[PDB]
């Protein structure tokens, strides 16, 4: 069967307003491998880099989408995932406490 | 534990374009170090870690030639598999293989493996003896008899005991400064609102390598693995890993709880608490 | 180093 993606959105270092950082969207556990993973800044797609397609011992795939960012108090960041298992896109919001 | 060299092959059919795509990645332990993508123009095996770049042109030429040949075999294989299952020509399907070797304490093969999947389900696998196959269904029995007829298992076994282990040992030395050095986590504890009767304590471990780690919360010496929320270990983006463990505690009782962190990068386990 | 080649499925 097809397996749905798990999604985590998080920064590489603890977020400090105005301090340069990295924003990660880690997407794992899905099958088939066709997937669309977008990091969004205020709803707008960021030109973020995507890792090479790999998979775990249960054959399910994982991917890391990531880009530089400088968090502040105004901008909202989220990860949007489209996959055959999802009837509408999955959106996970970034927050510095997770 | 034991070091390992592992390769992961993904082939996908694309009937709309009349072809297929083959992607391979290689890891030493938890560090990706090469990739190959049949969609790349003039596709080559490419470095994905700094230490592998010292390999000379003959290595990259050889690896490129093997991956190009393998890409073609998996392209035709996807066609065979569609026929085995009498699937429509319009659907996309996925053929995966993974194989690798673990290094024993004596420098010999500790465990070798080679497995295949079709559309995410186990298809055929080399048994632990590296001499025979287990096939999952009627289609895979066709493949099994072909590979038995051609003595395929002997070549897998020779690769796993030989070149896999020898190249792993070479990579471990080339990348000793990062592959054989444990990077301990940077740790801290945060506190967050939760609900009526409780605040969340979250214990963070950032920037560690390798992936294996133990994060536990302990209410007064006894482990609290009841509603400890523990996220999957996730990549930092720089080759290290991140994890956190959280639990809801009674307001005003934060200082009764301790987070214990064990990681091979630490001289001894850590004991953290809320500030 | 990857396996040199493998036989068709």
């Amino acid at each position: 069967v097809a397996r749905p993606p798990k999604v985590q959105v998080y920064s590489r270092h603890p977020a400090e307003n105005g301090k340069p950082n990295y924003l990660n969207c880690y997407v794992s556990g899905f099958h088939p491998p066709q997937i669309e993973i977008d990091l969004l800044k205020n709803g707008e797609k960021m030109n973020a880099e995507q890792s090479d397609l790999s998979f775990s011992k249960d054959w399910s795939f994982y991917l890391l989408v990531h880009t530089e960012f400088t968090p502040n108090a105004v901008d909202q960041y989220s990860c949007r995932v489209k996959h055959v298992t999802l009837d509408k896109p999955k959106i996970v919001k970034w927050d510095r406490d997770h | 534990g034991p070091h390992s060299l592992s390769y992961f092959y993904t082939a996908v059919s694309r009937p709309d374009r009349g072809d297929s795509r083959f992607i391979a990645v290689g890891y030493v332990d938890d560090t990706q170090f090469v990739r190959f993508d049949s969609d790349a123009p003039n596709p080559r095996m490419e470095p994905r870690a700094p230490w592998i770049q010292q390999e000379g042109q003959d290595y990259w030429d050889r690896e490129t030639r093997k991956q190009r040949d393998t890409s073609q075999t998996y392209r035709v294989g996807l066609k065979n598999l569609r026929g085995y299952y009498n699937q429509s020509e319009a659907g996309s399907h996925t053929y995966q293989s993974m194989y690798g070797c673990y290094l024993g304490p004596d420098g010999l093969l500790l465990r070798g493996y080679r497995q295949y999947a079709y559309d995410g389900a186990d298809y055929i696998a080399l048994n632990e003896d590296l001499r025979s196959w287990t096939a999952a269904d009627t289609a895979a029995q066709i493949t099994k008899r072909k590979w038995e007829t051609a003595n395929v298992a002997e070549r897998r076994r020779s690769y796993l005991q030989g070149l896999c282990v020898e190249s792993l040992r070479e990579y471990l030395e080339m990348g000793k400064d990062t592959l054989q050095r444990a990077e301990p986590p940077k740790t801290h504890v945060t506190r967050h609102p939760s609900s009526d009767l409780g605040v969340t304590l979250r214990c963070w471990a950032l920037g560690f390598y390798p992936k294996e780690i133990s994060l536990t919360w302990q209410r007064e010496g006894q482990d609290q693995s009841q509603d400890m929320e523990l996220v999957e270990t996730r990549p930092s983006g720089d080759g290290t890993f991140q994890k956190w463990a959280a639990l809801v505690v009674p307001p005003g009782e934060e200082q009764s709880y301790t987070c214990h962190v064990q990681h091979e990068g630490l001289q001894e386990p850590l004991t953290l608490r809320w500030d | 180093a990857t396996e040199i080649r493998e036989l068709l499925v």
